[PDB]
DNA sequence: CGCGTT
DNA sequence: AACGCGCAGACC
């Protein structure tokens, strides 16, 4: 849930997005192709940038202006970030914003061949340029119902509902996104159960517990009385730890061999 | 049996009813009204049985 | 009757309407829904309709 | 100093219409008036209506402790 | 009325409550600056 | 960005809407009216679905069912 | 595919109900009023948060909840100035005592505040405005019961002072207990246990 | 980064004055709630080598009844804090009375100096927290219900109450976030209070085990 | 396999 | 240079 201004206008929203998924060079690139070019200043390929600027090898990483749009990205912390990454090892020359190609040359200086090979694919299949891990994409869809609209009490005393944008992610972190700035880091849940205990608490694993359970009970318009519900969250947060409901759960507990032979694992336990 | 009290609502109901005017006299025979366990309104469905 | 010549002329309108959604997809007008890919938001129309 | 609820849950008045009805089908002494009827269940739920059935229920506690009510003593519910 | 004036006096003796607590909360600051200093 | 020229900030604020509006999530379909009053905010505007009558609240968002 | 469903279905969930029943076959309600295992490890201090059976509860709503504040204070108030109105509702042998007596002024004032207060708990405490809540007497059958019973007749007017029905209710509220005792901590218990009902 | 280092660390600075001041130690008004413009015009606002360095910034509060209780909160600029560092705060902090501290780590301190920290633990408790943590306050967090550390006289008086031995209370472990943001330790009991949809509000105990 | 300590 | 551990992986 957006807590800033972001939560009403989608443009300061978008970014909020895409600061939260995980972009990579794989998604911001179209093409990549090793070359020997022996002289840099010889260029076989036919660009009026290293002139300007200015090891016999190097990679013509272009990447695509669509997808560097999206994001909201510049070569220049592109290359930054690049040239951070491997330290003060290579030297990758970036290219203009005014130009139509958005190229790149990744140079080495100071086996080799595919040492660019290992070099590019390493980078390509992960780099990390915006974004965090583990979240893979980030949805952007509006509240239509009063689970997730906003509430506030006006003046007058009525409640209003407000409808402000809300991001739904598929991964898990919750750590790194309450900590986003413009991100609510109080109604901002995480749908797990492992992640909350390791985040929050006991007490909001049994709060989180209770009300994905509730959902999941309801969603078919049944109606099971609370107190069940309340009595399975307490049954599995008594001994504080997430006591799981299988048997590597429910045998830990110093209840007796009787009862755990009962259930599963009898010869074992006896 | 005993006097009951309850109110409830057939399932062929508009819910357009209840605002405008034949509020406690519907015309197509809904909303259950028993008082002191006599049915005076309504017609019995799933909803009420 | 009646009844039926309705249903007739709803399910001929359905049919005019999912061709339609063919040949737009075909002819490469049918943008993508947010979130959802071309193949993803033409199921889903014709699914609606 | 008995802090235990005063009613009768229903499981005690089963189990102690069972044992009344039990132990006067063994020919044992009953504690009211018999209108006219030979079932020792009923005349074990007469003698509960009566109040007069001599038992008393040791409920006990989770620490240990135990308290003894009785049927003439606590409120019956049913 | 008089109960209302009292109470508003009242609100004002814990306003000068909070304020003798702010005196002394600086008065004790002017100090443990010296050991923050020191520190570093 | 700033330097860009007109066509190419022409250009990438286009682009930049168009991620924006495709980034976004379709709106949950119904049909919207004023017939039914939401509980949890007491406004008239709802979306009704025919499947079981269910009723989405429009302002406030009061979920409910009618049989 | 329809049967494949149902198939796959009975055969999951029964192993998840016997998981389920092994977790918990033990669990029950002490005399002392607290759910507890077969270890006495205490899970709730009251069953259900309340210390009630999940029988004799019904859906209800909160009168006072999702007000307007104007509305909520011409509607739980009870103005003891418009003597005319004073007159239609109660009786002659009690306007005059409502507008004499100050005593019976200050304790609707008092009353009115607590309303207010009970209404600010509510509505933290109860996000987003819900009035649909489980309870176990369901009060508003229950007057209908009595006006049928006694023949109220809504329209003469009634002999009831407000403070019998304040001391009533309070009497009320002291009789209804979960935590017996006189403790601070029995007394605050008996309280949260009881607040929303109350 | 420069002014993201900035931002970081002044809203690490309001996690550690709103904790301090939950667990009672008396904090400003203030500085529990200042901006940054104020956290800039005191500090410099150039973290990358300048005015606003780590070290500088610490605070040492004392206990509110307590005047002679007071507790650090150290900033190492190591990454991974070695055990040279904790050994010269401890030899440093010998010289005054006190007995608490509280590390903020950058990275995961080596396994290393945990053993020390435990071991210097029966004469002077201190307890690490990770910048990525303290970054958001996780009480103030919808599900996270209010927390309140008991003392034991009121311990013992709950338990003389429902003569139950504090072995039977439900558990939370010690290394629960909440329980570290409290700075409770092995046996101590926390009273828990939640708006229970059924009964307004309902009060639960957990002893830390 | 990597860090840090002895 | 060898040992204390911890994460990840592999294997059962």
């Amino acid at each position: 849930f957006l807590l800033g201004q972001s939560a009403r206008d989608a443009e300061r929203a978008k970014d909020i997005l895409c600061r939260l998924e995980h972009t990579t060079l794989r998604k911001v690139t179209a093409n990549t192709a090793i070359y020997y070019d022996p002289n840099p200043q010889s260029t076989v390929v036919a660009e009026d940038q290293e002139w300007v600027n200015v090891s016999p090898w190097l990679l013509r990483v272009e990447l695509d202006r669509k997808h560097m749009t999206d994001r909201k990205l510049t070569m220049e912390q592109i290359a930054e970030k690049i040239n951070a990454g491997f330290g003060d090892d290579l030297n990758c020359i970036f290219n203009d914003d005014n130009a139509e190609k958005l190229v790149l040359r990744i140079r080495i200086m100071n086996d080799d061949d595919v040492f660019l090979r290992c070099i590019e694919s390493n980078m390509l299949t992960d780099m990390t340029l915006q974004g965090i891990e583990q979240i893979s994409k980030v949805y952007m869809h509006l509240p239509q119902t009063d689970n997730k609209k906003k509430i506030i009490i006006t003046e007058d005393g009525e409640f209003k509902a407000l409808q402000e944008w809300i991001l739904e992610t598929d991964g898990v972190s919750l750590m790194r996104v309450l900590s986003e700035k413009d991100v609510d880091p109080v109604r901002t849940t995480s749908n797990d159960i492992v992640e909350i205990f390791t985040v929050l608490g006991i007490e909001a694993v049994r709060k989180a517990l209770e009300r994905e359970l509730y959902h999941v009970i309801s969603f078919d318009g049944s109606y099971v009385n609370y107190r069940h519900l309340a009595l399975l969250c307490d049954t599995m947060t008594c001994r504080g730890h997430l006591m799981a409901i299988t048997r590597h759960g429910v045998n830990r507990q110093d209840t007796g061999p009787l009862m755990k032979c009962s259930f599963e694992e009898t010869v074992d336990v006896l | 049996p005993g006097h009951i009290n309850c109110i409830r609502t057939h399932s062929t109901h508009p819910d357009d009813e209840d605002s405008g005017p034949y509020k406690h006299i519907s015309p197509g025979d809904t909303k259950v009204v028993v008082e002191n366990g006599e049915l005076i309104m309504g017609i019995l469905c799933k909803k009420s049985l | 009757s009646k009844t039926y010549q309705d249903i007739q002329n709803t399910i001929k309108k359905a049919k005019q309407d999912v061709i339609e959604v063919i040949e737009k997809a075909h002819n490469n007008e049918l943008e993508p829904t947010p979130g959802n890919t071309l193949r993803q938001t033409f199921e889903n129309q014709v699914n609606r309709i | 100093k008995r802090i235990t609820t005063p009613y009768m849950t229903k499981y005690e008045r089963a189990r102690v219409l069972g044992t009344r009805a039990l132990q006067i089908a063994m020919c044992a002494p009953v504690m009211v008036e018999l209108e006219g009827e030979t079932d020792p269940l009923l005349i074990a739920m007469k003698e509960l209506k009566a109040r007069k059935i001599p038992i008393i229920i040791r409920r006990y506690l989770p620490d240990g402790s135990y308290e003894d009510w009785g049927v003439d003593e606590l409120i019956i519910s049913d | 009325r008089q109960k209302l004036l009292k109470e508003q006096e009242e609100k004002r003796l814990r306003e000068k409550e909070e304020q003798k607590k702010l005196l002394e909360q600086r008065a004790q600051y002017v100090e443990k600056t010296k050991n923050i200093l020191m520190f570093t | 960005e700033e330097m860009a020229s007109d066509e190419l900030k022409e250009m990438r604020k286009n682009l930049t809407k168009e991620a924006i509006r495709e980034h976004q999530m379709a709106k949950t379909g119904g049909t919207q009216t004023d017939l039914f009053t939401c509980g949890k905010c007491k406004k008239k505007n709802c979306t009704y679905t025919q499947v079981t009558t269910f009723v989405v609240c429009n302002e406030c968002g009061n979920r409910w069912k009618f049989c | 595919e329809g049967l494949i469903d149902t198939a796959v279905k009975t055969a999951e969930t029964g192993y998840i109900q016997r998981r389920l029943i092994k977790s918990m076959e033990s669990v029950m309600v002490k005399y002392d009023a607290t759910v507890r295992n077969s270890i006495n490890q205490v899970v709730q201090l009251r069953y259900g948060e309340d210390g009630l059976a999940g029988e004799s509860v019904e859906f209800q709503n909160l009168a006072t909840l999702k007000p307007s504040n104007k509305a909520f204070e011409k509607k739980f108030r009870f103005d003891y100035t418009n003597e005319r109105a004073l007159r239609r509702t109660l009786q002659e042998d009690l306007v005059k005592d409502v507008l004499s007596n100050a005593h019976i002024q200050n304790e609707l004032e008092r009353e009115f505040e607590r309303m207010r207060e009970d209404r600010e708990v509510l509505r933290v405490i109860f996000p987003t405005g819900d009035s649909k809540v489980v309870l176990p007497c369901n009060l508003l059958r229950m007057i209908w019961n009595a006006q049928k019973i006694f023949h109220i007749n809504p329209r003469l007017p009634s002999d009831l002072h407000p403070i019998k029905v304040v001391e009533g209710v309070k009497e009320l509220s002291k009789k209804l207990v979960i935590v017996n005792g006189d403790d601070p901590l029995s007394r605050q218990a008996q309280e949260n246990a009881t607040l929303l009902f109350n | 980064d420069d002014e993201e280092e900035t931002y970081r660390l002044w809203k690490i600075r309001k996690t550690i004055m709103q904790l301090c001041h939950d667990r009672g130690y008396l904090v400003t008004q203030d500085e529990l709630d200042q901006t940054l413009e104020e956290f800039k015009a005191q500090f410099g606002d150039k973290p990358s080598e300048g005015r606003p360095r780590r070290t500088d910034l610490t605070v040492l509060v004392a206990h509110n009844d307590d005047p002679t209780d007071q507790m650090f909160v150290f900033f190492p600029e190591e990454p991974k804090v070695g055990i040279k560092t904790i050994k010269v705060y401890c030899q440093r902090m010998q010289e005054e009375n006190i007995t608490r501290a509280l590390i903020v780590v950058q990275q995961g301190m080596t396994p290393s100096a945990k053993q020390s920290l435990v071991d210097m633990a029966p004469k002077y408790i201190l307890e690490q927290f990770l910048q990525q943590e303290l970054l958001i306050n996780i009480t103030e967090h919808e599900l996270v219900p209010e927390h309140v550390v008991m003392t034991k006289e009121e311990v013992t008086e709950l338990l003389a109450r429902y003569k139950l031995r504090e072995n039977q209370l439900p558990r939370i472990q010690a290394g629960d976030p909440v329980a570290r943001y409290f700075g409770i330790k092995r046996g101590q009991v926390v009273k828990i209070i939640r708006p229970s949809e059924t009964a307004g509000r309902y009060i639960t105990y957990r002893l830390v085990q």
